[PDB]
């Protein structure tokens, strides 16, 4: 009856033949639809002289596992859990321009799951980038810094990349003081 | 001791305690958290990059209704340590930090108490993002502000509450170059989220 | 899909494949290890150091007979992902490498075909150490 | 040896050695830990940062009778 | 009948009751020699401000563990293998 003993009871059914290794779609054929999106947390460091940006940003992911799925009613109507990432499979997105930093997210908190089976995990991320750096209007220039983020192993038949939206979050942004952002757009490639 | 041998693995025996699990029952209530900063040593206050280092304890207290037991069946035991990482713990981090550090730095034992009260007390070094006014240095008074939230849990299933309404001195060491002034916390709200709470120091 | 994890338990299981052994084949023979570097930048030349950073894949190709199956008895799956950590690596490291870090960065996956052949291409960041001539 | 590995074996045994319990017999002993500091080299003293690195070897000893 | 299958059933043997927290002698008495030895691989910096001297070399050790013996003939002629050294006793050089 009490919410603790069902979630256990979904636990318990969730994973007792769950293989975090294998892509979670019930056809070979089909393509697992992740929603990529960012959210700006503060942009720590723009270095000029080593051409990298350093930005404190939150990794929005969002999938759909085929075998994550129950009936509410059979638990309580407990509609969705919170469960450690490591758990699951997540796809293996990565910062293809990445220089002095780490490739892939390596905070790893718990994933938001759904009782149809989506998935939401929004790790956070600091990532130092390369990006060029045109000086020929210093102090009055404008930079263009890019993040290439894309999945490592899996092809466009695979794992297939969604915009979740158009514009990077900056809903919680901390302003810096030395750098606005003019635009920050995420493009499909 | 035999006893508290006896009911540590009692009460972290995994057929009846699983760490996965709010202790929230009877529908999801809310698992009120009590949050207290102390201020162990002001470490520095980098203004060129805006970032204040602090050396604090996180101290968090919640009530697991999951971990209780009967005294008198365990020689009278009021209290008993637990390791931090084998029990449920409210996912409460630093939000406006820099460089990327949001858990505690050590992860140190839980003291339960036999009516399944957690006390937390946890060590962190905290390097925070904070704004540098720089019109009167160097005579200059700086306002740097710690957000405190869960990176898990939002205000519909846990509550952050403050145990008192200013970071405590109890164990602090002057810095030397810094000299605190006030150190009050919030809770803040949003009146138009409904699942958002946070923590703040000034 | 159920026959995609079914092929990952059966090809990973502790009790038949060994992480530890070289897969060597045929009696005292050698893994044949196929290495290319693609440079993907020139992050920084530190002169004063004398050390240079690149972003590099490291592409290793090597056969290991135990990961083989049979296509027909899989849904006629060709090729499987597995965790590169889960699998026989040979070592290959950066030797002359400043800073004391070997390994690649990430550990991604392994792409590996029926016939045993393995494919990794995992990134790194390598900082390296050179001799600069100043004349 | 076989005895040495017998021993080490029966020691550490999880299933009769908890090593997160306090080795106290009562619930109200103490254990006594015992402290001599012994410093092997004053590497430095930074007076701009405050700070003093030493290497040290400290000594601790006490007493555990679930180790006999 | 392959060497990886030998080598899997002399794993199997060797750490079947392998402690690895015990010195590795056959008799109390026993000491342990290991050899011992260094190979520089570079003098990063010598630090004359702070007085001191990093380098990079290489720590060759070699010692015998009376535990990890087989006989080749029984193991496909399989002479050497390569463990993790985690996973054995090692001195606390
Ligand atoms: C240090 O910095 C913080 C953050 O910038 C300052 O907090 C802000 O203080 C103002 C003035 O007290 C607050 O506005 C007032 O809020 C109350 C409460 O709702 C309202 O009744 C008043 O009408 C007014 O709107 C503001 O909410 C507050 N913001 C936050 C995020 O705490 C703080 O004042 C600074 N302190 C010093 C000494 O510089
Ligand atoms: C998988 O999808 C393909 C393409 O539509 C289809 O031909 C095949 O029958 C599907 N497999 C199953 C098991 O439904
Ligand atoms: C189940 O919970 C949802 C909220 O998560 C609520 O809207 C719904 O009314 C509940 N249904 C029942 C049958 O309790
Ligand atoms: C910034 O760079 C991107 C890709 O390099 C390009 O598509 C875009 O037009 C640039 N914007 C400006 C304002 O230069
Ligand atoms: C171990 O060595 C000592 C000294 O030579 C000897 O007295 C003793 O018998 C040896 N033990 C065994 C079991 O051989
Ligand atoms: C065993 O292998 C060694 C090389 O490691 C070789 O010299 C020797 O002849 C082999 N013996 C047999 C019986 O195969
Ligand atoms: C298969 C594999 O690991 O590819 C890595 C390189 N990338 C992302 C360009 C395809
Ligand atoms: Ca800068
Ligand atoms: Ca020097």
């Amino acid at each position: 009856e009490t919410r603790a003993h069902a979630e256990e009871r979904l636990l318990k059914k969730l994973f007792s033949g769950y293989n975090k290794w294998s892509r979670p779609v019930a056809n070979i054929s089909d393509v697992v639809l992740v929603r990529f999106g960012l959210s700006i947390a503060q942009l720590i460091d723009v270095d000029e002289k080593n051409q990298m940006m350093t930005t404190n940003v939150w990794v929005k992911q969002e999938w759909h596992d085929y075998k994550l799925r129950w009936d509410p009613a059979d638990y309580e109507n407990v509609t969705s859990i919170r469960i450690p990432s490591e758990l699951i499979w997540r796809p293996d997105i990565v910062l293809y321009n990445n220089a002095d930093g780490d490739f892939a997210v390596t905070h790893l908190t718990k994933a938001h799951l759904f009782h149809d089976g989506r998935v939401q995990w929004t790790p956070p991320a600091i990532y130092k980038s390369s990006c060029s750096i045109d000086v020929t209007f210093f102090p009055f220039d404008q930079q263009n810094c890019t993040m290439k983020f894309g999945s490592w192993t899996y092809d466009k038949a695979k794992i297939d990349l969604v915009n979740m939206h158009s514009r990077v979050d900056q809903l919680d942004f901390w302003e810096s003081g030395e750098w606005v952002i003019v635009d920050a757009v995420g493009t499909y490639n | 001791t035999d006893t508290e041998e006896r009911l540590v693995e009692h009460l972290l025996d995994p057929s009846r305690y699983n760490k996965l699990i709010r202790p929230a029952t009877n529908g999801s209530e809310l698992v009120t958290v009590q949050l207290m900063v102390s201020l162990a040593q002001l470490i520095s206050v980098h203004e060129r990059e805006q970032i204040m280092t602090t050396n604090v304890w996180l101290t968090q207290e919640w009530e697991d209704y999951r971990l209780t037991w009967k005294p008198e069946e365990f020689d009278n035991m009021k209290k008993v340590r637990l390791p931090s990482k084998h029990i449920w713990l409210p996912d409460v981090v630093l939000y406006n930090n820099a460089d990327g550090m949001y858990e505690v730095s050590f992860y140190s034992n839980a003291v339960v108490s036999y009516d399944g009260s957690i006390f937390w007390l946890p060590p962190a070094i905290y390097k925070s993002a904070c704004k540098i006014e720089v019109k009167h240095f160097p005579f200059d008074q700086q306002n740097c502000t710690m957000k405190f939230r869960s990176w898990t849990y939002d205000r519909t299933e846990i509550d952050l509450v403050l145990k008192s309404e200013v970071a405590s001195l109890d164990d602090f060491t002057p810095s030397g170059e810094w000299d605190i002034v006030a150190l009050p916390g919030r809770r803040n709200e949003n009146p138009d989220d409904s699942t958002y709470v946070d923590i703040t120091y000034d």
